């Protein structure tokens, strides 16, 4: 039924949209700068 | 010419002026009319409208000059031998200025609580 091309593209698509969402998990076990860790007492 | 006028300050100093305290007062009420309209710009809009407001600006303008002119020479006493006078001790003024409470007629006091308010950039 489906193409496999387009159904490759659309899922390609899918699979780069989530990485911006498991970056926000990697930065912490990582040990990544985040803004919510910068100490606001300290000169810039 | 200003809201008030010389014989509105004449109304409040009993002694009748000289030409030279004429043009004095004059200027004076140049200065005073100014000083409130840098401080309210709507100043001669209300005055040409509200009839108590306008007695409010004219009597302050009237009082800000009188106690200006008031003694202007600084003689604190003076004679000549079959007549004398010494005055009590005035303050020797040297500017105009108008009081804390006529700005509260005028409508524009300000308070004398203020805060200074901490503050650090935040991160991104």
């Amino acid at each position: 039924s489906i193409d496999p091309e387009k159904l490759r593209d659309q899922l390609l698509d899918a699979f780069e949209n989530k990485q911006n969402e498991l970056k926000s998990s990697k930065a912490y076990y990582d040990a990544e700068r985040r803004p919510d860790a910068i100490g606001l007492a300290v000169p810039l | 010419a200003t809201l008030a006028t010389h014989e509105d300050v004449t109304a409040f100093w009993a002694r009748t002026p000289t030409a030279e305290e004429i043009v004095l007062i004059n200027r004076r009420l140049a200065q005073a009319e100014r000083m409130l309209l840098r401080a309210i710009p709507e100043l001669l809009i209300k005055a040409s409208s509200d009839p108590v407001f306008r007695a409010e600006v004219i009597d302050i303008e009237a009082e800000a000059v009188l106690r200006l002119v008031r003694n202007h020479e600084g003689y604190l006493s003076e004679t000549d031998g079959n007549y004398t006078y010494m005055l009590q001790a005035q303050d020797p003024n040297r500017k105009l200025e108008i009081l804390p409470e006529e700005w509260e007629v005028l409508g524009i006091v300000r308070s004398g609580l203020g805060i200074l308010v901490p503050t650090v950039v935040l991160p991104s």
